[PDB]
């Protein structure tokens, strides 16, 4: 649970000096473009449904072995899981870059779904690569300009990428 | 769940929704959650800081200790045995471990016979173990979810008896449990041993009528068995209960709050005799017919 | 006693009396209901002229001799024009009765 | 952390939803005053030595019974003048630090959440920090709506003291 | 909570003696008609959300002030409560001629809703008229006989329409 | 049951000390004003039958399920009733506006006529906005000027339109 | 009711709290949001009656079928049409209630809280009404940042829709 | 737990049409001096503590009844407690004005605290008289301006001193 | 309304058999103490307007608060009502030690007088107070004896304190 104010301000108390100039003026360069962060990220925001179903739906036509009998997705209630489970990773990768901190997806997810998919039986490899292509799908959404000003969200296309490999990674 | 009059019953001041603790929380974070268990087990009664168990409260900042397990801890704390089971009878006892605890108000008098039992037999301790660790507790919220009253909601498990019960078990979000109208005897027992319910009444600057208490003497069905045979008219009954008779003197009005059941021809005439004496109303209800 | 001198065991009304222990009906609504009662329409209300009627409850429900004859004059045409329950319910909730 | 953009996040996962407009309502609030609150936050720095050390001279000015009284609570030897002029430069640097992140969560973290206890203990009085915050709040010699909103957690402190 | 059979055995207790024979017969009768109860109350069961969904289409259609704004179940989480609460009333009129008492009945419902639905400002008269409907149509169901042996279900008739005039007075 | 001055007093008292001098001065406005409060009072009374009728006439021409039968105002008793409830809220609304105190509105019929209209089955819904059509109406008869001296009865509207305002949201 | 200041105001209630600067830039945000979003709610309910009945033309023509089976669900007779443009009316309303009020919290309360389970026991597809929001967020016709945050709120109907 | 916006909304779909003109041209006004109520409302909050211990201070030079033993804020722990429930009045006032909606300062009070102060045998005299002095002490200090642009704040003395009256009244 | 003969009458009575002999034992040597209790009754019942000026004079010495101005006895009216409350109580404490039964204390006050100080807005703990100071000075009245024979009143100190403990505690 950090912001990137409270990083900085956590990192310069563990110094235990005042905050320096660079990180002022590199604070300021991310005040003029938290709104070009955030504008994204309501793009993403606003077609998450559509987000979910297109990413488990490809997944399912990627490995039916998931959708098959005895597949860990087979059941109707544990189908409805498994999209509520991807719902939850997209909303805390929208949390975490309203943030601008991937803390906030570190502190709420990744700790222990881990060893909750060991634990259950979920094959991480799925859920992995459904992580991945909902981010591709994310990025691919959030890039295009329709009817809004030019701007650079490029690296923000850094920051969103890094976000969903890490939720990729840490569930593996 | 009650909206529309929300703003009347005081259900507004509990929209809110239940806070949870996390996996990892931050360090303010176990300070709110501290606040919410001391309010709702010591039922809005202010914690004074020499009072705090500041021992037992910091070993749920660090983890050690989950949020069931805390409401465990404050619930038999002494301090806690001050405020609630000392100066109460023992019926009113389980009534406010009821609400604190789990929530809703007890349903039949066979609930209050088990806790009763238990009572006696194991002392308060395990008494208190019995309220927390039950399937009704566990089910409604987690461990980690403070404890929250649950009754305007239906849940699929409440009778309607609850809903009307909490009322008089809470009387808004400024009142504090402790200092209430009916002080040391047991709002619910009363109800209870009849398993019948009375028609709830709401607090003030809402409504005037709070003041309105159903007496010890006059039992009072809410129904009237005449249909008005006794009162004689052909149209339908209510009842209607006043609370503040103040323009007749001593003489005059014996008891400030009282009853009556009045047909429609004759209700207007009813409320403008009333409110001529500043009875306030509280609520009027449908008896017959 | 007060309303009608002497009770017999079929004047008395089982519904009135009964009702009036538990306490849904008040006094004055036994009252009433000793009023617009057929026993007491039957041996006061039929038998005396309307004056005299008015008279003798005025006399009883009120526990005041009336004024004048023009208070009983005034008094003797809500009978007729709505009905004896309803004189006798705006008899009950005057001022000085309910004083 | 009571910082708004913290405290958004956690409304919205406290309610189990995504982010909504209001949150994006919060935000464009708080670049609103962080684009002023930055450039006061290292105006503030610049100025910080000296109202250190004005706010010390104050305070010995006020309260002159602490140089005179033997007692380490008092600031009568050095190495009290050194101790309090660092928690002087504690609470400026806490001040600058709310500047920075947007809310009182530093301070409240840092300073609050403690500092009564620590006051009762050690034979403090909460009326020097009272004076001291005073003077840099009469001294710190901003304008404008960063001059009001940095009175405003400097009298955060204050209610909070006493 | 009572059976017919707790019923018994209360008022046995409470006179202190054996079961006399006529209710021992009687309870034979009961026994012999109460799987006759009951298969009525098993085609009772399998419309249910039939009849509550066209009780609420007659009620609405009846009474077109409530969907009107302003009305008790205008709001559509009200109107959803609104279903849920007819529902209910429908599950326990099905335990309680289940278990061939009225006791569940009053029990589950009755004593409280009336002052629940005065405390809400909730009209007592539609849901009674809505509740009258829903078990008009409940015996219109369960009178026809569909791929059913032919039988004397008299009873049952007086039996359920009891159970929900009990229900609609109770509500008023 | 409270005046202007009474509540003053009664404040003064529960203070135990006397009159402040700026309360007098505010009493000596409302002196200088009372009449204008008065002119307004006076031409909102007269017209009182056409406000009730136009009232009726505008909520049964928006509401025609009132009028409807089983509406709870269809029967030409029920109607009565409901012409009669509207013309002492209306003249309720005019001794509190007398009186210059929403004291004697709440006491005489604000305290119990919400239970009333609860128990009853009346929706508080259609005349809560029949009293805020009727209390336009009375501004918009009141504002105009017909005979009378132009002056600033706006601090008037303001006060009037909060009686109205307390009157229908006290019937809900 | 998700409104900024009530959430805020709950947030410092929670906390126990006064207020702080965190609630103070949440409201300098929210009056720059409203300073557009009464307008352009004042714009909306200008062209309501024109988008209510293009809305319902474009949901007869996607999804034909429902003119013409009979069914008390599907809009064949006359009755469907005005019970189905009335509450086309209705989400427009609810659309611009959050547009004044500022937050999804109108929206939430009077239409998402119960619609899934309303939709499921009336057989009413969501699909129709995520038609009818589609063509009102293309068809409604504003222009800027009102555009963008009135097209948010009714992205955010659909996503509760489906 | 309302808005003034949420009031106008509340209020228009109760009405069942959309919002009129002149509700929104209040509403703009109201946009526009909704700064201007609440940066007062800043200058009420930061001098909160000074507040309640100058009326504080002031209640128990007038009435050293209650500071005398066996009165009712005696006791240190009581007096810590009428501390606090002054503090939490005007907490709520300041709620109350930020919202510009007194439904809040109701809702979190009022209905309550009444019976409250009843039950524990508080004197609801005192504490009224105390709402009133920091009620008058809050305009007295908001309405001072040092180093501030100037603007007409005089609308919002009047809903302040509402608020407050309104408090010490549902107090009593 | 029972005296102590009634009482063992109602309960030989719903024992269903006759009295027995130690109850009669009892009986007797209440006959005996009857007048001793008599006795005591006559000599409190003398100095009755003594008893309960000087408990308001101790009760309105030692809170001063019901004195002052917004106190709940402050008014003169108010003032000679709370005279007319303690005089009735102690009237029917005199009249259940002359029946040697709380009974008729119970039937007169105690069931309504606590929710009647509740509704009043009437602090219990004043009176439960001044009930105490009145039935401490009347067994202090009671128990000096001038000019009579030497008698124990020791058993009706008891009685006495019981009945005034359980007024006290009734009032609340
Ligand atoms: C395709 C990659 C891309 C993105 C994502 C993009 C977004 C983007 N949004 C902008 C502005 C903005 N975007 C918003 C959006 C909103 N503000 C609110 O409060 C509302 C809730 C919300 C709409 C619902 C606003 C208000 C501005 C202000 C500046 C402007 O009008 O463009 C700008 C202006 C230039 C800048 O910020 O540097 C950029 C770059 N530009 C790009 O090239
Ligand atoms: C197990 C027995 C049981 C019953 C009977 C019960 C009733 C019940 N109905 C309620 C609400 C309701 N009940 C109704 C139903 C109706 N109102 C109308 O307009 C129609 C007349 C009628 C439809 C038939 C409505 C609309 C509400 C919503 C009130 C609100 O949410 O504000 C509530 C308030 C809390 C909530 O629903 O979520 C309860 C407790 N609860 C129970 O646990
Ligand atoms: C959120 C709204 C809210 C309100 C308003 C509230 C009032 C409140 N005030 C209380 C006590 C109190 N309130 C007072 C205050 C006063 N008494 C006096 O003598 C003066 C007239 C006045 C000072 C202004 C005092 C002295 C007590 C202590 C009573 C006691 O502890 O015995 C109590 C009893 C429990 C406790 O404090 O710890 C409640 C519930 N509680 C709430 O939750
Ligand atoms: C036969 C049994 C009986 C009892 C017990 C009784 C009590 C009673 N006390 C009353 C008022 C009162 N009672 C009190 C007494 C007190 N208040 C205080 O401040 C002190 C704590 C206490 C003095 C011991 C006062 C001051 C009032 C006046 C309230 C008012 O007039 O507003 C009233 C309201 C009507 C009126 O007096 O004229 C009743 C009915 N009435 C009865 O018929
Ligand atoms: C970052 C936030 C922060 C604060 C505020 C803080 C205060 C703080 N001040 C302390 C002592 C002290 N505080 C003072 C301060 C003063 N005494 C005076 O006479 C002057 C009026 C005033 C000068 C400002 C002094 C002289 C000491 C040393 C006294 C001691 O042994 O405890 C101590 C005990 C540690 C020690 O004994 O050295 C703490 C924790 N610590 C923190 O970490
Ligand atoms: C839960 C699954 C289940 C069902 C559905 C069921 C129904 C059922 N209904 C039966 C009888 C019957 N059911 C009926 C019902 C009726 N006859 C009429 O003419 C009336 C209109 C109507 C009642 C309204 C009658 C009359 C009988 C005759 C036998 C008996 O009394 O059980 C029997 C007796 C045994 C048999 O038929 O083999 C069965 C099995 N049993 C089951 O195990
Ligand atoms: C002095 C203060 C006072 C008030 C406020 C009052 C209200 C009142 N309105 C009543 C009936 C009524 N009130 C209404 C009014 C309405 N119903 C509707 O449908 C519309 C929403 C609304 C028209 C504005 C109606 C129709 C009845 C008749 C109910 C009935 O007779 O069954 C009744 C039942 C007894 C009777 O009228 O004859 C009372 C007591 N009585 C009072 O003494
Ligand atoms: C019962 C018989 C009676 C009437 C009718 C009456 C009216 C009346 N209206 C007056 C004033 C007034 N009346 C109005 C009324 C208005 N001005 C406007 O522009 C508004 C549109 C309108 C209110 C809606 C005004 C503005 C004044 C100015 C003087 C004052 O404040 O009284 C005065 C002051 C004294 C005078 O004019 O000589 C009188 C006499 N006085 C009486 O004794
Ligand atoms: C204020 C928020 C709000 C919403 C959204 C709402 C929806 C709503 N639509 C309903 C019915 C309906 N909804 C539709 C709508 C349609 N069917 C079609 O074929 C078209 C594609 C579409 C036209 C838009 C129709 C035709 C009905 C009547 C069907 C029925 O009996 O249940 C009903 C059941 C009430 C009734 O039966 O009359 C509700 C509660 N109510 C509300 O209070
Ligand atoms: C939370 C941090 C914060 C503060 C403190 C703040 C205050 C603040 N007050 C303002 C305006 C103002 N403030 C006042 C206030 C007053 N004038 C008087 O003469 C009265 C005595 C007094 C009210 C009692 C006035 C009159 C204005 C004029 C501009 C406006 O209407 O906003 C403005 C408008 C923009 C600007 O000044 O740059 C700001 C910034 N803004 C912030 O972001
Ligand atoms: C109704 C008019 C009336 C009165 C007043 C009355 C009193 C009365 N008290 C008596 C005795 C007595 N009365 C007392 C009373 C007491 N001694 C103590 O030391 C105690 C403090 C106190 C009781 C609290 C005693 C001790 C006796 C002794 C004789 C006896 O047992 O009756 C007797 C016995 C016969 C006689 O004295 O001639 C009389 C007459 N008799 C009457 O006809």
């Amino acid at each position: 649970m950090f912001d990137i104010f409270t990083r900085v301000v956590s990192q310069a108390d563990a110094r235990g000096e005042f905050i320096s100039s660079d990180k002022l003026e590199a604070l300021k360069k991310v005040v003029a473009e938290g709104t070009k962060r955030s504008d994204a990220v309501s793009r993403m925001t606003n077609n998450a449904s559509s987000i979910v179903t297109n990413a488990a739906r490809q997944l399912f036509a990627d490995q039916p072995q998931l959708i098959a009998p005895g597949g860990n997705a087979y059941t109707n209630r544990r189908m409805a899981a498994c999209l509520r489970d991807m719902e939850i990773i997209l909303r805390y990768v929208t949390y975490a870059t309203f943030t601008g901190d991937a803390s906030v997806l570190n502190d709420r997810c990744l700790n222990g779904l881990r060893e909750t998919y060991v634990a259950l039986g979920v094959p991480g490899a799925s859920v992995a690569a459904g992580v991945r292509a909902m981010g591709k799908a994310a990025v691919a959404i959030v890039m295009d300009p329709a009817g809004v000003t030019s701007g650079d969200c490029s690296s923000l296309q850094q920051e969103i990428e890094l976000y969903f490999e890490t939720a990729a990674k840490a569930v593996e | 769940p009650v909206t529309v009059a929300a703003s009347r019953l005081g259900t507004a001041a509990f929209d809110q929704s239940p806070v949870e603790l996390r996996a990892n929380y931050s360090r303010d974070d176990a300070q709110t959650v501290i606040r919410a268990v001391y309010r709702q087990v010591l039922g809005n009664d202010y914690v004074m800081s020499s009072e705090r168990l500041t021992a037992a409260e910091s070993l749920f900042t660090n983890g050690f200790i989950s949020v069931r397990d805390f409401v465990r801890a404050v619930a038999q704390s002494e301090l806690y045995k001050e405020k609630f089971l000392y100066n109460n009878f023992q019926t009113r006892v389980i009534e406010l471990n009821f609400k604190h605890l789990l929530g809703r108000a007890p349903y039949d008098e066979a609930e209050v016979i088990e806790h009763l039992d238990r009572y006696q037999n194991e002392g308060f301790e395990a008494d208190i173990n019995s309220y927390i660790d039950s399937a009704e507790y566990t089910e409604n919220f987690g461990d980690n979810i403070v404890p929250y009253i649950r009754s305007y909601v239906v849940q699929t498990g409440h009778r309607t008896v609850g809903f009307t019960r909490m009322f008089s078990l809470q009387r808004g979000y400024a009142n504090s449990d402790r200092a209430q109208i009916a002080g040391n005897a047991s709002r619910l027992a009363q109800e209870l041993a009849r398993n019948t319910t009375s028609a709830v009444v709401g607090p003030s600057g809402v409504n005037e009528g709070w003041a309105f208490r159903s007496a010890a003497d006059d039992y009072h069905p809410g129904q009237s068995l005449g249909g008005s045979t006794g009162l004689s008219a052909d149209d339908q009954v209510v009842r209607v209960e006043v609370a503040a008779l103040s323009t007749p003197r001593y003489p005059r009005i014996r008891r400030s709050s009282r009853v009556f059941f009045v047909p429609v021809s004759r209700l207007s005439q009813k409320l403008q005799e009333i409110q001529r004496m500043g009875g306030r109303v509280a609520s009027i209800s449908p008896a017959g017919q | 006693r007060q309303i009608f001198f002497h009770a017999f065991k079929c004047d008395r009304q089982q519904l009135l009396e009964s009702q009036l222990r538990n306490g849904q009906i008040t006094v004055r609504d036994f009252i009433r209901g000793l009023l617009l009662s057929e026993t007491f329409i039957d041996s006061f209300y039929n038998k005396n002229s309307n004056y005299r009627f008015v008279e003798q409850c005025i006399q009883r429900v009120l526990g005041r001799d009336p004024f004048s004859e023009q208070e009983k004059i005034a008094w003797s045409i809500v009978i007729c024009t709505k009905g004896l329950a309803a004189f006798v319910d705006q008899l009950l909730n005057t001022d000085e009765y309910m004083e | 952390m009571k910082t708004p953009l913290t405290e958004a996040v956690a409304l919205a996962d406290s309610q189990g939803r995504f982010l909504s407009n209001t949150e994006l309502q919060y935000l464009y609030g708080r670049l609103r005053q962080g684009a002023f609150a930055l450039e006061a936050a290292q105006t503030l720095t610049a100025k910080a030595d000296t109202l250190v050390n004005g706010a010390a001279q104050a305070v010995y000015s006020k309260f002159p019974y602490t140089t005179s009284t033997p007692g380490n609570n008092f600031a009568a030897d050095q190495r009290g003048k050194d101790k309090c002029a660092r928690d002087i430069g504690y609470y400026l640097r806490m001040v600058t630090y709310c500047l920075v992140a947007g809310g009182t969560g530093p301070m409240d973290e840092y300073l609050i959440a403690g500092v009564d206890e620590i006051n009762r203990t050690f034979d403090l009085s909460p009326s020097w920090y009272v004076e001291a915050l005073k003077h840099i709040k009469a001294n710190h010699g901003l304008t404008g709506d960063a001059a009001t909103e940095t009175n405003n957690y400097i009298d955060y402190a204050i209610n909070a003291l006493s």
